[PDB]
């Protein structure tokens, strides 16, 4: 994937 | 021919949109205009996505947006950058710092290893030690890494090693970088174009 | 001063840009580029976002391209457009164009016919005969208004009436209301620099 | 709301 600037998705923390 | 030519007008355009919007929102991350940079960097992602060709100076532009995207979102640890959801945002921008076309000068390395360092500090200010752990396994090299370990297995959150190499710390070296990358393209097409029209008012 | 000014310049490019956003987007929607429509769609939203003020031509510009995605999206009865969820896409484009100030010619008046006609048709052709009456209950005014109802009531999704006021009608009498914003706008700043670089080059 | 060009979300069909 992609030339994302911002975040892809949630994270798991 | 015509549809061709209005096609090559379209991406020079772009172009200069492009290094427009590096350039404000190197400003925004320096003046910590927050929401401005938030939609600066909304706009730059969908010139960027609407590119459809890039040469090696667009490639470095769109790396030096994505890093500081990654560092305005350094604590947000709950955001997502990468493909693998187990890579944190300043492990992100760790990745995009070894990538940049750039030299390595003293100021790209004490910039790597405060983020290194902060990677894991930001994970540890959460209490989350387990997964600070699990970051420095994937990043570790630099002379701390024994020190690290240390602290990470210490549960040593305020240890005053990070007290020195702070998150603070990180952000005004990057801001240094960034005050570099301003004037180096403070001089591209739209913003010179811009400003003598304001000019050409006063 | 300083600051001050850059902020300026700032607004300055992103009207230049939000100008040239529309000008594209116009010649992908003449053109069918789907693609590059979506894309440019993504990219005049997040300009027109990041604009802290607007002038009367730059609101009119702002719907123009408002329109033009609402058109764009006439047959997705699942796209929601607006706060209230039961206003479908070609009721949204209807909105707009009754906003837009523009004069009221003959295309004006042809266009709106056929966006109120065919709001019920895509309706119809999906099976959606409820639909269709709740559309037909909301934007009911012209001279239709009862062979519509009647159409309606009798579930006649391949009348004749349609056959005539069709999509396709819809569809080329707005491009050619496209072709008119395109010849207006195909002046502006940054269009006109990018093509004069084309051409410093030939 | 909001100057959207693109749709606002899904909507009940």
């Amino acid at each position: 994937s992609h030339f994302n600037l911002a975040p892809l998705g949630r994270r798991r923390v | 021919e015509d549809a061709g030519l209005v096609a090559e007008a379209e991406a020079v355009a772009a172009g200069w949109m492009l290094d427009f919007l590096c350039l404000s929102l190197c400003r925004a991350f320096r003046d910590g205009r927050s929401e401005d940079f938030r939609r600066t960097r909304n706009s730059a992602e969908a010139i960027i996505h609407g590119l459809s060709s890039l040469t090696a100076c667009q490639l470095r532009t769109i790396y030096i947006c994505q890093f500081l995207t990654r560092i305005a979102a350094g604590k947000t640890l709950d955001a997502q950058f990468e493909n693998d959801e187990r890579i944190t945002p300043l492990e992100s921008a760790l990745m995009i710092w070894g990538s940049i076309e750039k030299e390595h000068d003293k100021l790209h390395e004490e910039i790597q290893n405060l983020i290194k360092i902060q990677a894991i500090a930001v994970c540890m200010e959460n209490g989350n030690f387990k997964e600070a752990e699990e970051v420095f396994e994937r990043i570790f090299h630099m002379p701390f890494k024994s020190k690290l370990l240390m602290i990470i297995s210490q549960k040593d959150t305020f240890h005053s090693f990070f007290q020195h190499f702070s998150y603070n710390h990180m952000m005004e070296k990057i801001k240094s970088y960034v005050n570099y990358v301003l004037s180096e393209k403070s001089s591209t097409f739209l913003m010179k174009a811009a400003a003598k029209v304001v000019e050409s008012k006063r």
